């Protein structure tokens, strides 16, 4: 991500937003002493393709008279649209924790 | 002179307690508790010289495991730890860990004693954890108490849900922005330990901290609904419910609708009124903390194999009080041996639909195949039909029986009672061995590969046999054939 | 902002008056203060219950008047304002404790540890070289009960009465308990515990919300101003068992055309779990208002809700000298079966199946032992009177209708769907009742195989899938689809049922509305003369006793006989007998089911006559009412 100081203009690039959308603290420019009011630059930041599919154990594993667990399962880059709904499937990957946002 | 340790508000010494207990586990053996359990006179001595914990202690390291389950009336048996019993049944959190300590010292010390050659990183690593059960009487959900509150108590109860398992932090993970300097602290009762600035003199940036999720370190936790179990209800009331926390190992220890004696503290904890405010409503969330779940060769294949008069005697028996119809136990009796299952694919299972009257024992056959099998489910054909026997969209995918039974049998009782559409699923169930649906964006081919055994009802009364009896049944002859 | 005015009540001499009540008053009536031994209980830690008696300040107020002074009324200021003389008789009680007379069992109490740091704390502090709340070191709980038969707490007042000048007083309440909630700890004092300065506070609630202390307020805590952060200890707090419930209008006291009213009642320590959903109650409680917090308090404003936390609560609910009394009478199934409903006449047979349904049959260990018994009949001949009558005579029954089931519904005190029984629930070890069986649900039509096979209530709703207890005997009745009986039509294809059910069912009655005219006559006098004079009428026979029957039908349930083996071959050659009669309109063949039924009416006359043995002639009465059966399927 990359955001404008609203009073002198000045530039930060490369903010990295790791599960809620976060802004610069600390204008760079020494003269100006911003700390709130960022906008954000819609061209220079990056951005990256996301998919969410949600998971569940299949019926060879599911023991007597249980509901089927459920996990959700992060597609990032040109993973997207890889897996389709209803399918018996591998993904091997990182487990992750999300927090509250 | 030496600032010794006293558990809160209780005038007992910590030194005390992890000498009473230390000595306990290395010098109870069994003979003691054979004393005085009143067993003196059915002793097995060979059993009882050798030293009944160490021995343990001994298989834990080898097996693996670090979990050492215990029974609290050895501490009435031993005499050091009998006032420590008393401590179980008064203040258990804090005796409790006092007992895993001394149980890693324990490892520590028999490493260290005979000078066995084992490395003290294997052994320092594993986090040991006791578990006690058989601490006392068994004690009633409605003659629960707030006289109960810390304390160590039994509850049995059956599983009415089972939640996925909740990350609960152990160790918090701190960053600096600034200097990156990778530092961690300890959470206590679910406060964070957080720095204002960094432990380095170098920076010591103030406001710099940064809480990094995935790198710190988690320890499961399961809540389970517990259900009194119905042998000892009131007859007035439903049973009661109520939360079991389970941590750690414990955690998918206890499955679905089985009969469980659960042993652990009853804690109450305040519930927050509001979600940002500090406000705690007047009533509290009781819960019970656990600390244990108590459940509930091929030589014998072969010397029947060799035996010549085995057909008759499995034949007797699957149905014992059903004298006549041997041929129908035979076809059932095939039925759970079937045939192998062939790919290049043909089924191997055969399918039996029994006609008679509903008068006539044949629930009871369905009952007896059922608990005879090891896959295999029990289903009406009045309870379920639609599109319920077979894989349904719920809430997720709930399938029915007919694929959750891979290999085993599906035994259906009254199966008249079929619909048009559960026709049409179990024409793909028996030809193709294998369910689809196309529901709400989800394509799903799964293999059914399930050996039917159905019971009809002919309408009304008996039928002559003079004309024949396939028209009287209501089934479609697709599904006859 | 809180201008003052002048009452003329006195505190201090009414708190005189009970200090002086406390250990003058004794009773002597029935043949050292009473209130004394039991404090001294208190102090022995014998009982935890406490309970004031209105009629005993009563009487010692006008033991003042014998003795020619006069007190303050105390009666009436109890009866005026109790929540404030709750306090005021704790207050008394804990300036007037007794000694400890037995082992005090010091290890168990850890408060006293605490509060002995504590005096060592403020011994050391104050050197130089109240400190706890009341309701802490309190280990009784106080009741009040109500003066009678001597006044507004006297009179029982119904729901709708009680008005909002009744808040603040003891009042008393005449309802039935709907919804029950579990048992669940309320707190009194929060202890809290400082790290740094390793002191105490303690927080007094007396509200449905609190708030935490975060920062210790402690003298030595902030004479050096550290910032101890305070921790919450549930070992130091006391608790309370709180539970609430409510209680409903009686149908007999809401006027015509209006919805009974619910009242909340809150039940605080020892009085815990006495309440029973389904029960109908006194409970004589201080009548409360409950005060919201924060912005509920600010948008509702004055209009604020109420409660009743109770103080009393009252069940409005030899024999074997009588069992032989009754076996000395003589024709115990006849007087029990004409005894039983005594509006309808005649009917002799069926009433005796209707009375061996509350006999039932023995158990073993696993084969049902239950009877059930349907009453397939003409309409017009009296089925609800009958379902009505056998829900009266025996206890732990209900009526219902199949227009019936058990179900967990929505809206609970909690979000969660609570586990509310259905019909075949709180029938269970008892009688259900079904009313038109023709015209029931399919759920049901499927539910009641489970009822009888199986003998439990499985619902699997919104995740949760339980087996709830039904050990139910089952009572039906079933008109058939059309009113008359013709031997044009199948006795099946009349009733519409399936045969799966009668396959397991055991013992259809059919009685007919046949016209005689002896026989009108002879129920037409009846009928008219129950219309004559006040209630039931006279019986012209040994008449009715409708306390009688609940003990000795229970004494039945207790034998339990065991019968014998050339008994059984009897048995066998009749049922070979009734499988020769099913080679020989209606189908109805007898079955091993039928068998078994056969066997239930064999001991439940065995029951009756209180027998070791099953006799042969009981055992062919049985299939001499099996033919009545028989007959009954026939006409
Ligand atoms: N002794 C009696 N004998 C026959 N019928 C009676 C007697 N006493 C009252 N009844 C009538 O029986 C009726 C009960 O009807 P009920 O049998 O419930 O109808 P249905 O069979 O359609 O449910 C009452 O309305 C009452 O008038
Ligand atoms: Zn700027
Ligand atoms: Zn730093
Ligand atoms: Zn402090």
């Amino acid at each position: 991500a990359s955001f404008t100081c609203d009073m002198c203009r000045a530039i930060v690039d490369n903010v990295e937003q790791s599960f809620k959308y976060t802004e610069p603290t600390f204008c760079p420019n020494p003269s100006c002493e911003n700390r709130a009011f960022w906008t954000l630059n819609v061209t220079r930041s990056r951005f990256l393709d996301w998919q969410k599919v949600r998971i569940q154990e299949n019926a060879n594993e599911i023991p007597t008279g249980s509901m089927p667990r459920t996990l959700d399962v992060i597609l990032r880059g040109d993973s997207v649209e890889r897996a389709k709904p209803g399918d018996r499937c591998k993904f091997t990957g990182v487990e992750i924790v999300v927090p509250d946002v | 002179s030496e600032p010794l340790r006293i558990i809160w508000g209780t005038n007992v010494s910590i030194q005390e307690c992890t000498t009473n207990f230390r000595n306990f586990l290395m010098s109870f053996k069994y003979k003691f508790r054979k004393i005085l359990d009143e067993r003196e006179e059915f002793i097995n001595n060979t059993t009882d010289e050798e030293l009944y914990y160490i021995k343990q202690l001994n298989e834990m390291r080898e097996l693996g495991t670090s979990n050492l389950n215990l029974d609290a009336r050895n501490l009435l048996a031993y005499k050091q730890t009998e006032d420590l019993y008393h401590q179980l049944l008064n203040y258990p959190q804090e005796v409790i860990s006092i007992m895993d300590q001394t149980i890693k010292d324990c490892m520590v010390s028999l490493i260290v004693d005979n000078n066995l050659d084992y490395d003290l990183d294997e052994i320092e690593t594993k986090f040991y954890k006791v578990r006690p059960y058989n601490v006392g009487s068994c004690k009633g959900m409605r003659e629960l108490n707030p006289n109960d509150i810390d304390k160590l108590i039994n509850l049995k109860g059956l599983v009415l849900r089972s939640t996925p398992v909740i990350p609960d932090m152990k160790v918090a993970f701190f960053k600096c922005n600034v200097c990156d300097h990778t530092m961690a602290v300890e959470i206590d009762r679910g406060v964070i330990q957080e720095p204002a600035r960094c432990e380095r003199i170098d920076c010591n940036e103030p406001n710099s901290m940064s809480l990094i999720h995935n790198r710190c370190s988690f320890a499961d936790k399961q809540v389970i609904k517990l259900q009194e179990t119905p042998d000892f209800v009131p007859d007035g009331q439903t049973p009661h419910s109520i939360s079991l926390c389970v941590y750690d190992e414990l955690v998918d220890s206890c499955r679905a609708g089985d009969r469980i004696e659960v042993t652990g503290t009853f804690r109450s904890i305040p519930i927050r009124a509001n979600s940002r405010q500090r406000v705690l409503k007047s009533l509290y969330k009781t819960y019970v903390d656990v600390v244990h779940v108590k459940k509930v060769d091929l030589a014998k294949i072969r010397e029947v194999a060799a035996r010549e008069d085995l057909y008759s005697l499995l034949a007797r028996s699957i149905a014992p009080s059903i004298y006549e119809l041997e041929d129908v136990k035979k076809g059932i009796l095939l039925q759970l041996f079937g045939g192998t299952n062939k790919t290049f694919r043909y089924r191997g299972d055969i399918n039996i639909l029994l006609c008679g009257d509903p008068s006539t024992s044949k629930s009871q056959i369905l009952q007896y195949v059922h608990k005879i099998t090891p896959r295999g489910v029990y289903t009406s054909g009045k309870g379920s039909s639609a599109v319920g026997l077979t894989a349904y969209i719920t809430r997720v995918l709930e399938s029915g029986a007919l694929v959750l039974s891979d290999g085993g049998v599906c035994c259906i009782d009254e199966f008249d009672k079929m619909s048009d559409s559960t026709r049409s699923v179990l024409h793909e169930v028996m030809e193709q061995q294998t369910i689809s649906i196309a529901k709400a964006g989800i394509i799903t081919t799964l293999n059914a590969r399930s050996s039917i055994l159905a019971s009809a009802n002919p309408i009304g009364s008996r039928y002559n046999p003079n004309l024949p009896v396939t028209e009287n049944i209501d089934l479609p002859p697709p599904l006859l054939s | 902002a809180l201008p003052s005015i002048q009452l003329p009540v006195d505190y201090n001499n009414l708190f005189n008056e009970i200090t002086d009540f406390l250990v003058t008053f004794k009773q002597d009536t029935l043949s050292g203060p009473k209130y004394m031994a039991m404090l001294q209980k208190v102090a022995n830690r014998e009982l935890n219950s406490v309970i004031i008696d209105l009629d005993d300040i009563l009487q010692y107020q006008n033991e003042k008047f014998l003795q020619g002074t006069q007190a303050d009324d105390l009666v009436s200021a109890i009866q005026q304002n109790a929540n404030h003389f709750t306090e005021l008789f704790c207050r008394a009680i804990d300036n007037n404790m007794p000694l400890p007379t037995k082992e005090i069992d010091y290890k168990d109490d850890v408060l006293d540890v605490i509060l002995n740091q504590r005096r060592l704390r403020n011994e050391r502090m104050l050197s130089d070289r109240e400190l706890f709340p009341p309701n802490l070191t309190r280990r009784y709980f106080l009741y009040f009960k109500p003066l009678s038969q001597n006044a507004i707490s006297s009179k029982p007042l119904s729901v709708r009465q009680i008005k909002g000048d009744f808040l603040g007083q003891l009042i008393t309440v005449r309802g039935i308990i709907t919804r029950v909630s579990d048992v669940k700890p309320a707190v009194e004092v929060i202890a809290y515990t400082c790290d740094q300065c390793g002191y105490e506070v303690f927080q007094e609630v007396n509200s449905r919300t609190f708030t935490p202390l975060s920062e210790c307020t402690s003298e030595e805590c902030s004479q050096n101003q550290t910032k101890g952060q305070l921790f919450m200890s549930t070992r130091a707090s006391k608790f309370s068992a709180f539970q609430e419930c409510k209680i409903q209008e009686l149908s007999q006291q809401v006027p015509v055309g209006h919805i009974p009213r619910s009242l909340n009642i809150h039940v605080n320590g020892t009085l815990v779990r006495s309440l029973s959903p389904g029960d109908i109650v006194d409970v004589t409680g201080i009548f409360l208002p409950a005060p919201y917090t924060g912005f509920k308090a600010l948008k509702a404003g004055l209009l604020t809700e109420t409660y009743l936390e109770a103080q009393f609560v009252r069940q409005h609910k030899d024999v074997e000298e009588r069992v032989m009394e009754l076996i000395t009478s003589g024709d115990v199934y006849n007087r029990l079966a004409k005894s039983i409903a005594p509006e309808i006449y005649g009917n002799l047979d069926v009433k005796k199946a209707l009375l061996l349904l509350l006999v039932g049959g023995v158990d073993k260990r696993k084969i049902r032992g239950d009877i059930n018994v349907c009453l397939m009949g003409d309409p017009g001949v009296a089925k609800s009177q009958l379902l009505k009558a056998i829900c009266k005579i025996s206890p732990r029954g209900v009526y219902t209708t199949g227009k019936l089931t058990a179900a967990v519904m929505k809206d609970p005190v909690t979000d969660e769907m609570i586990l509310e029984g259905g019909a075949l629930v709180l029938a269970d070890n008892g009688i259900c009742c079904i009313d038109e069986f023709d015209k029931m649900d399919e759920s049901d039509r499927t539910a009641i195989h489970e009822v009888m096979e199986q003998q439990t209530i499985s619902i699997s709703k919104a995740g949760i899938n339980t087996t709830l207890n039904a050990r139910t005997s089952i009572l039906a009745a079933a008109n058939p689809l059309y009113g008359r009986y013709n031997p044009r039509l199948s006795p099946l294809d009349n009733i519409n049922l399936p045969a799966a059910l009668l396959s397991r069912f055991d013992i259809l009655f059919l009685m007919l509305d046949i016209p005689s005219r002896d026989d009108d006559e002879k129920l037409a006098e009846h009928v008219t003369y129950v219309h004559m004079h006040n209630k039931q009428p006279d019986l012209d026979f040994t008449p009715v006793e409708p306390s009688k029957m609940r003990e000795y039908i229970a004494y039945a349930k207790t034998k339990r006989p065991v019968m014998s083996e050339a008994v059984n071959d009897y048995v066998v050659q009749a049922y070979i007998r009734l499988r020769q009669d099913s080679k020989r309109f209606s189908f109805g063949q007898a079955t091993p089911r039928t068998l078994l039924g056969i066997i239930r009416l064999s001991q439940a006359l065995a029951k009756l006559r209180l027998a070791d043995m099953v006799d042969i002639d009981d055992v062919e009465e049985a299939l001499r009412l099996v033919r009545v059966s028989k007959e009954s399927l026939y006409q």
